[PDB]
């Protein structure tokens, strides 16, 4: 079942974004583990696995629509120097992912391509809840608890 | 004390078994290397069985106050392809069966009956668990076709 | 080879000094109520003790007599971060000597000794990373927060 | 735990190779499952997970050596149009990875950095005896069973 | 819960489509069982049961909307004489059903019948993933494995 | 008290020397294939290890500094009977010093220290009886029979 | 090609080791020494496993395993004789293994190097060690006591 060329194009853009986010979460989780912030490490590891599953779902949808996934192309990685910086970078990338996902969902709706709209809506719900909500909560917790208290909560049991 | 002739025949049978075991091992690892996991597992089982048989033969030779010759080994007819391996194995096993029949006759003649019981057990093993399976494999390589037989031999991927 | 056994004995002396320092530090950590860090130090002492056991096996297998008499200078810290720094320094020196001994074992073709020393080096490097991470945590979380974490269960 | 700069660069090259291998394995597994080759899809997906673990080990070693990892840079993706081309591309990539790994192991031995050499020897063992040999077996099986029988075995149950 | 007459009409058309699909899948399952293709027969029977569940949901939705279900009508059945023909006929009918479902989803979004839109989107998801994808994969496997190997796979154990 | 702390440090030094001697002897016994005797001396080293740990905790609670750096002379024997003799001699010296320390703790009214040292003395005299029994068994059964018993399994 | 040749040599060595261990085990079991028999049978099994690993490694290197070329079997007439012969064979095999590991390192083949290092560990710290132990024990216990221990339950 051939899909719209525009639908495949925006799906490929979504896949590029998801793979870039997966790689950024990979780097951030590994630097968190290196620093000793174990709780943040596990959370970002689960977030990276979620991004990998999202990318897999996008690839399956693209292959179903007889497209060719653009898995070679990647976006610029924003790697933060310290924990607040990586949290802010993750939140910024998640918000950009939200914007592009809304645009892609609108395009899929205009193209009468409703199964892909369902997958993209599920991806948008996962991104808003598991990623944007958690990261904005983390930023607020850094603001409230303070830097040292948040880092202590992130380090877990030493 | 066992007879000189009986101990000699048993050492011969032991050499046969040792060569068979080595050949079976080489073939099984070759098949594993090629990816034919099912046939590899089967051949490994056969090699283990041959090892057990050789061990029984060694024990028997030792009980008769004779010295086992586990340094002598026959030539290893090794096949380059699966049907070749199967044919080679069948040939070797048939030779071993002939030798075993002769040995059983000698043991019966020399009034050695426990040795003959061991040899008869080994003969059933070599004609059923081995020669029969190999003959069946050759027949199936001819019936199924080499391609289908190899696909069956690969089992799972 | 005389040199391989001498280097193994030097590694053993370093390991026994590490054992004593680790156990002493764990004991004064429990004495101060720093339970989490005290338990971690105790398990590190246990790991170093098992490693010294393995090295004593290896030296005795090489027809060489272990030297359990000697002990390097102990580095005892007055407070938890000082213990972390002293542990890191001791592990740095032990790791440099371990690398030298691994290279020597390669020169003399004592490959089983080299494999055992490589395993010991993996342990030493994970310990070094842990202590560097702990010191950075002291810097970032602060002394009070890090000590509260080291307390664990009150 | 300062690392050597040449060792860090060779580790970054190996990590880039492993990330590109993971991407290629992801695409190949997804197209294999799209075509209905379930057995091959499961095998290649496990291979992709193993390559993700390899990249994780390499990133952790790079970070422990106080060097920044390289995850934005990605090598060229060779994607086949059918199963034998997939096998040929994966086998060629794995052989290239093995050669680079052996060069890196020689460098690590030269520089008296033995922990990285241990990690790289583990990685070489995994690549040779779980990736290279399996792909070689697969190409041999395509040659022996033929194309159609191998595809029948790869499809598994329908 | 009065619904638009157009919505009830398109629901009746979809119900007719699913009922005809159930009849066709029933006949095809029986023919596959008669021919000895136990694997294909089991899959096709599962598909028929799923389509019966789909028709059940459609009838419940029509009745809830205070509309009369049109369960008498049945479209033309396309019956094949061999496995490839039955696969092609099933794929063609499922693609037709996909077209009808997309038109009905567009209508329901136009008519603000959002719960009907949700059940129809679930129907379309089921049709595109379980049915259309499997039949397309089967056609590809007939092309790749060959006819004889595909029929051997469909026979199963004997 | 300073005198109690010094006596406790001395007893701890005997503890550490005994730990090292028993571990070395057990490792040599294992290297020679004496599994039963070697395993017994390994358990004995572990008991010595726990006793030293208790002594370090006690010394720390008294606001003293456990001197884990210093060690005694190791009496390492080249054969099993001589190793038993050396272990017995070390135990005898440790028991004499322990009795003196218990007397000192009673004189200085340090009663929990006295209780801990009394437990140590009970275990030490248990070890002394075991080693004297082993020497008597070496004499009675013969060295060959005793070494066969020490081997255990093959 | 040199690596393949070396691997084939080591394979011949391992096959000979297995063929000698099996004969020795069955002679020892024929004599009634059940414990030694069980140990040597386990040793033969381990050697078979190692030889199989060698075959698999040679095959993965596009080679032809010489599973027909075997070396001289040094069979003993008494338990001390078999122990000594086994120790000798194992020592020679260890020397060969060291040479092969050096060649693998020089030829930049690290996978076979790792396999050979594992084989060397199995040979040195599990086979040569045990046999050296038994050789020492047959002297420390006496021939009669050692044979009684070897006979297990009579
Ligand atoms: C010198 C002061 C030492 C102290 C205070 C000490 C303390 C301890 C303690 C408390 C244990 C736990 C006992 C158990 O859990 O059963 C232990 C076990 C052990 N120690 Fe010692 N030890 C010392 C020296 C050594 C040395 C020098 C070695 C080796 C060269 C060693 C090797 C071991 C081993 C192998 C264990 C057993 C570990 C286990 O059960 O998992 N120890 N030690
Ligand atoms: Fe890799
Ligand atoms: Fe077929």
């Amino acid at each position: 079942p051939r899909g719209s060329p525009k639908v495949i194009s925006v799906l490929n853009g979504l896949l590029t974004g998801e793979l870039t986010a997966a790689d950024q979460y990979f780097v951030h989780a590994r630097m968190l583990e290196n620093w000793g912030f174990k709780v943040l490490y596990e959370r970002i590891e689960h977030e990276r696995h979620d991004e990998l599953d999202h990318a897999g779902l996008l690839i399956n949808r693209i292959l179903f629509l007889e497209g060719v996934p653009d898995v070679a192309s990647r976006a610029a990685l924003n790697i933060g120097s310290d924990v607040p910086k990586m949290m802010a970078n993750d939140l910024a990338y998640e918000l950009q992912v939200v914007d592009e996902l809304k645009a892609a969902i609108a395009l899929c709706e205009s193209e009468r391509d409703y199964d892909t709209r369902r997958i993209l809506v599920h991806l948008l719900e996962e991104t808003e809840q598991d990623h944007v909500r958690w990261l904005e909560v983390q930023v607020g917790l850094i603001d409230k608890l303070g830097l040292k208290n948040y880092l202590q909560s992130a380090a877990g049991e030493i | 004390x066992x007879x000189x002739x009986v101990x000699x025949x048993l050492n011969x049978x032991l050499x046969x078994x040792l060569t068979a075991x080595x050949q079976y091992f080489x073939h099984a690892r070759m098949x594993x290397n090629w990816g034919f996991x099912x046939l590899x597992x089967x051949x490994x089982x056969e090699x283990x069985x041959e090892x057990x048989x050789a061990x029984x033969l060694i024990x028997r030779i030792l009980x008769l106050e004779g010295x086992p010759x586990x340094x002598x080994x026959x030539x290893l007819x090794i096949g380059x392809x699966v049907p070749x391996m199967x044919x080679n194995d069948x040939a070797x096993e048939x030779x071993x069966x002939x030798x075993l029949x002769x040995x059983i006759a000698l043991c019966e003649x020399x009034x050695d009956y426990x040795x003959r019981x061991x040899l008869x057990x080994x003969l059933e093993e070599x004609e059923x668990x081995x020669x029969x399976x190999l003959x069946v494999x050759x027949g199936x390589x001819d019936x199924l076709x080499x391609k289908n037989y190899l696909q069956s031999x690969a089992x799972x991927x | 080879n005389r040199t391989v056994l001498a280097a193994l004995n030097d590694v053993l002396r370093h390991q026994l000094t590490a054992i004593n320092q680790y156990f002493l530090h764990a004991r004064m950590m429990k004495n101060w109520g720093f339970n989490a860090l005290g338990k971690h130090e105790y398990k590190e002492s246990i790991e170093e003790m098992k490693a010294a056991d393995k090295l004593i096996e290896r030296i005795l297998l090489l027809e060489g007599l272990p030297n359990l008499q000697d002990l390097g200078k102990l580095l005892i810290g007055e407070n938890v971060p000082e213990m972390l720094k002293n542990d890191f320094a001791m592990e740095k020196d032990a790791h440099a000597d371990l690398v030298k001994t691994i290279a020597l074992c390669e020169k003399q073709a004592d490959y089983v000794s080299r494999d055992l020393l490589s395993e010991f080096l993996e342990e030493c490097e994970e310990r070094m990373d842990f202590y560097e991470t702990q010191l950075e945590l002291v810097k970032k979380m602060g002394e009070q927060n890090y000590l509260q974490s080291a307390v664990g269960a009150l």
